[PDB]
């Protein structure tokens, strides 16, 4: 439970950073 | 018309497997399956996977300690990996699809497969590959990708 949503939050943060790097 | 979602699913298998291989090498146990790719690594999708692993290197290294800690608590194994993968990926995409999130999913697949191998003693890369491909298929990501000209789009934003 709690760890799954924290992994998802971390991946969302990574996603935002990757979006910036790709642009 | 656009390329098919089926074509994108095939392409995704190549991008993911290439990404895993090249990501492991730049982070330099490798699961031996990682040196088996669907197609030659110099293929178009092989090159995209390689470039995406390169582009992400610095960002990934910045989240390593955090992610390692979180996976140590979750203890993914072959027995829970589909549940954990499904729940995490659904949460990643709840707000919508974008390229950064699609590439982040490849990174999650990498980390999940490597953890189940290194810590769970189980080679699970073919299974994680299917999770990634099938999730994209069933959550409209393959279609979203196809309508933007396929995976090459990610390198041309």
């Amino acid at each position: 439970a709690p760890y799954l949503e924290q992994v998802a939050r971390t991946l969302r943060k990574i996603g935002e950073e990757i979006n910036e790097a790709l642009r | 018309g656009s390329m098919s979602e089926e074509q994108v699913a095939q392409d995704t298998e190549e991008v993911f497997r290439s990404y895993v291989f090249y990501r492991h090498q730049q982070e330099q146990p490798a699961d031996p399956e990682m040196v088996t790719l669907p197609l030659q690594p110099s293929s178009t999708m092989g090159q995209v996977g390689r470039q995406l692993a390169i582009i992400g290197d610095d960002i990934n290294r910045r989240y390593d300690s955090e992610f390692q800690t979180m996976l140590q608590h979750l203890q993914p194994t072959a027995e829970n990996a589909y549940e954990y993968f499904t729940k995490i990926a659904t949460s990643l995409f709840e707000s919508g699809i974008n390229w950064g999130r699609v590439v982040a999913l490849l990174g999650f697949g990498y980390r999940l497969a490597l953890h189940v191998y290194q810590h769970g003693l189980t080679g699970f890369l073919g299974q994680v590959t299917r999770f990634v491909v099938d999730f994209m298929l069933h959550h409209s990501i393959a279609r979203w990708i196809a309508q933007r000209g396929g995976w090459v789009a990610a390198l041309n934003l």
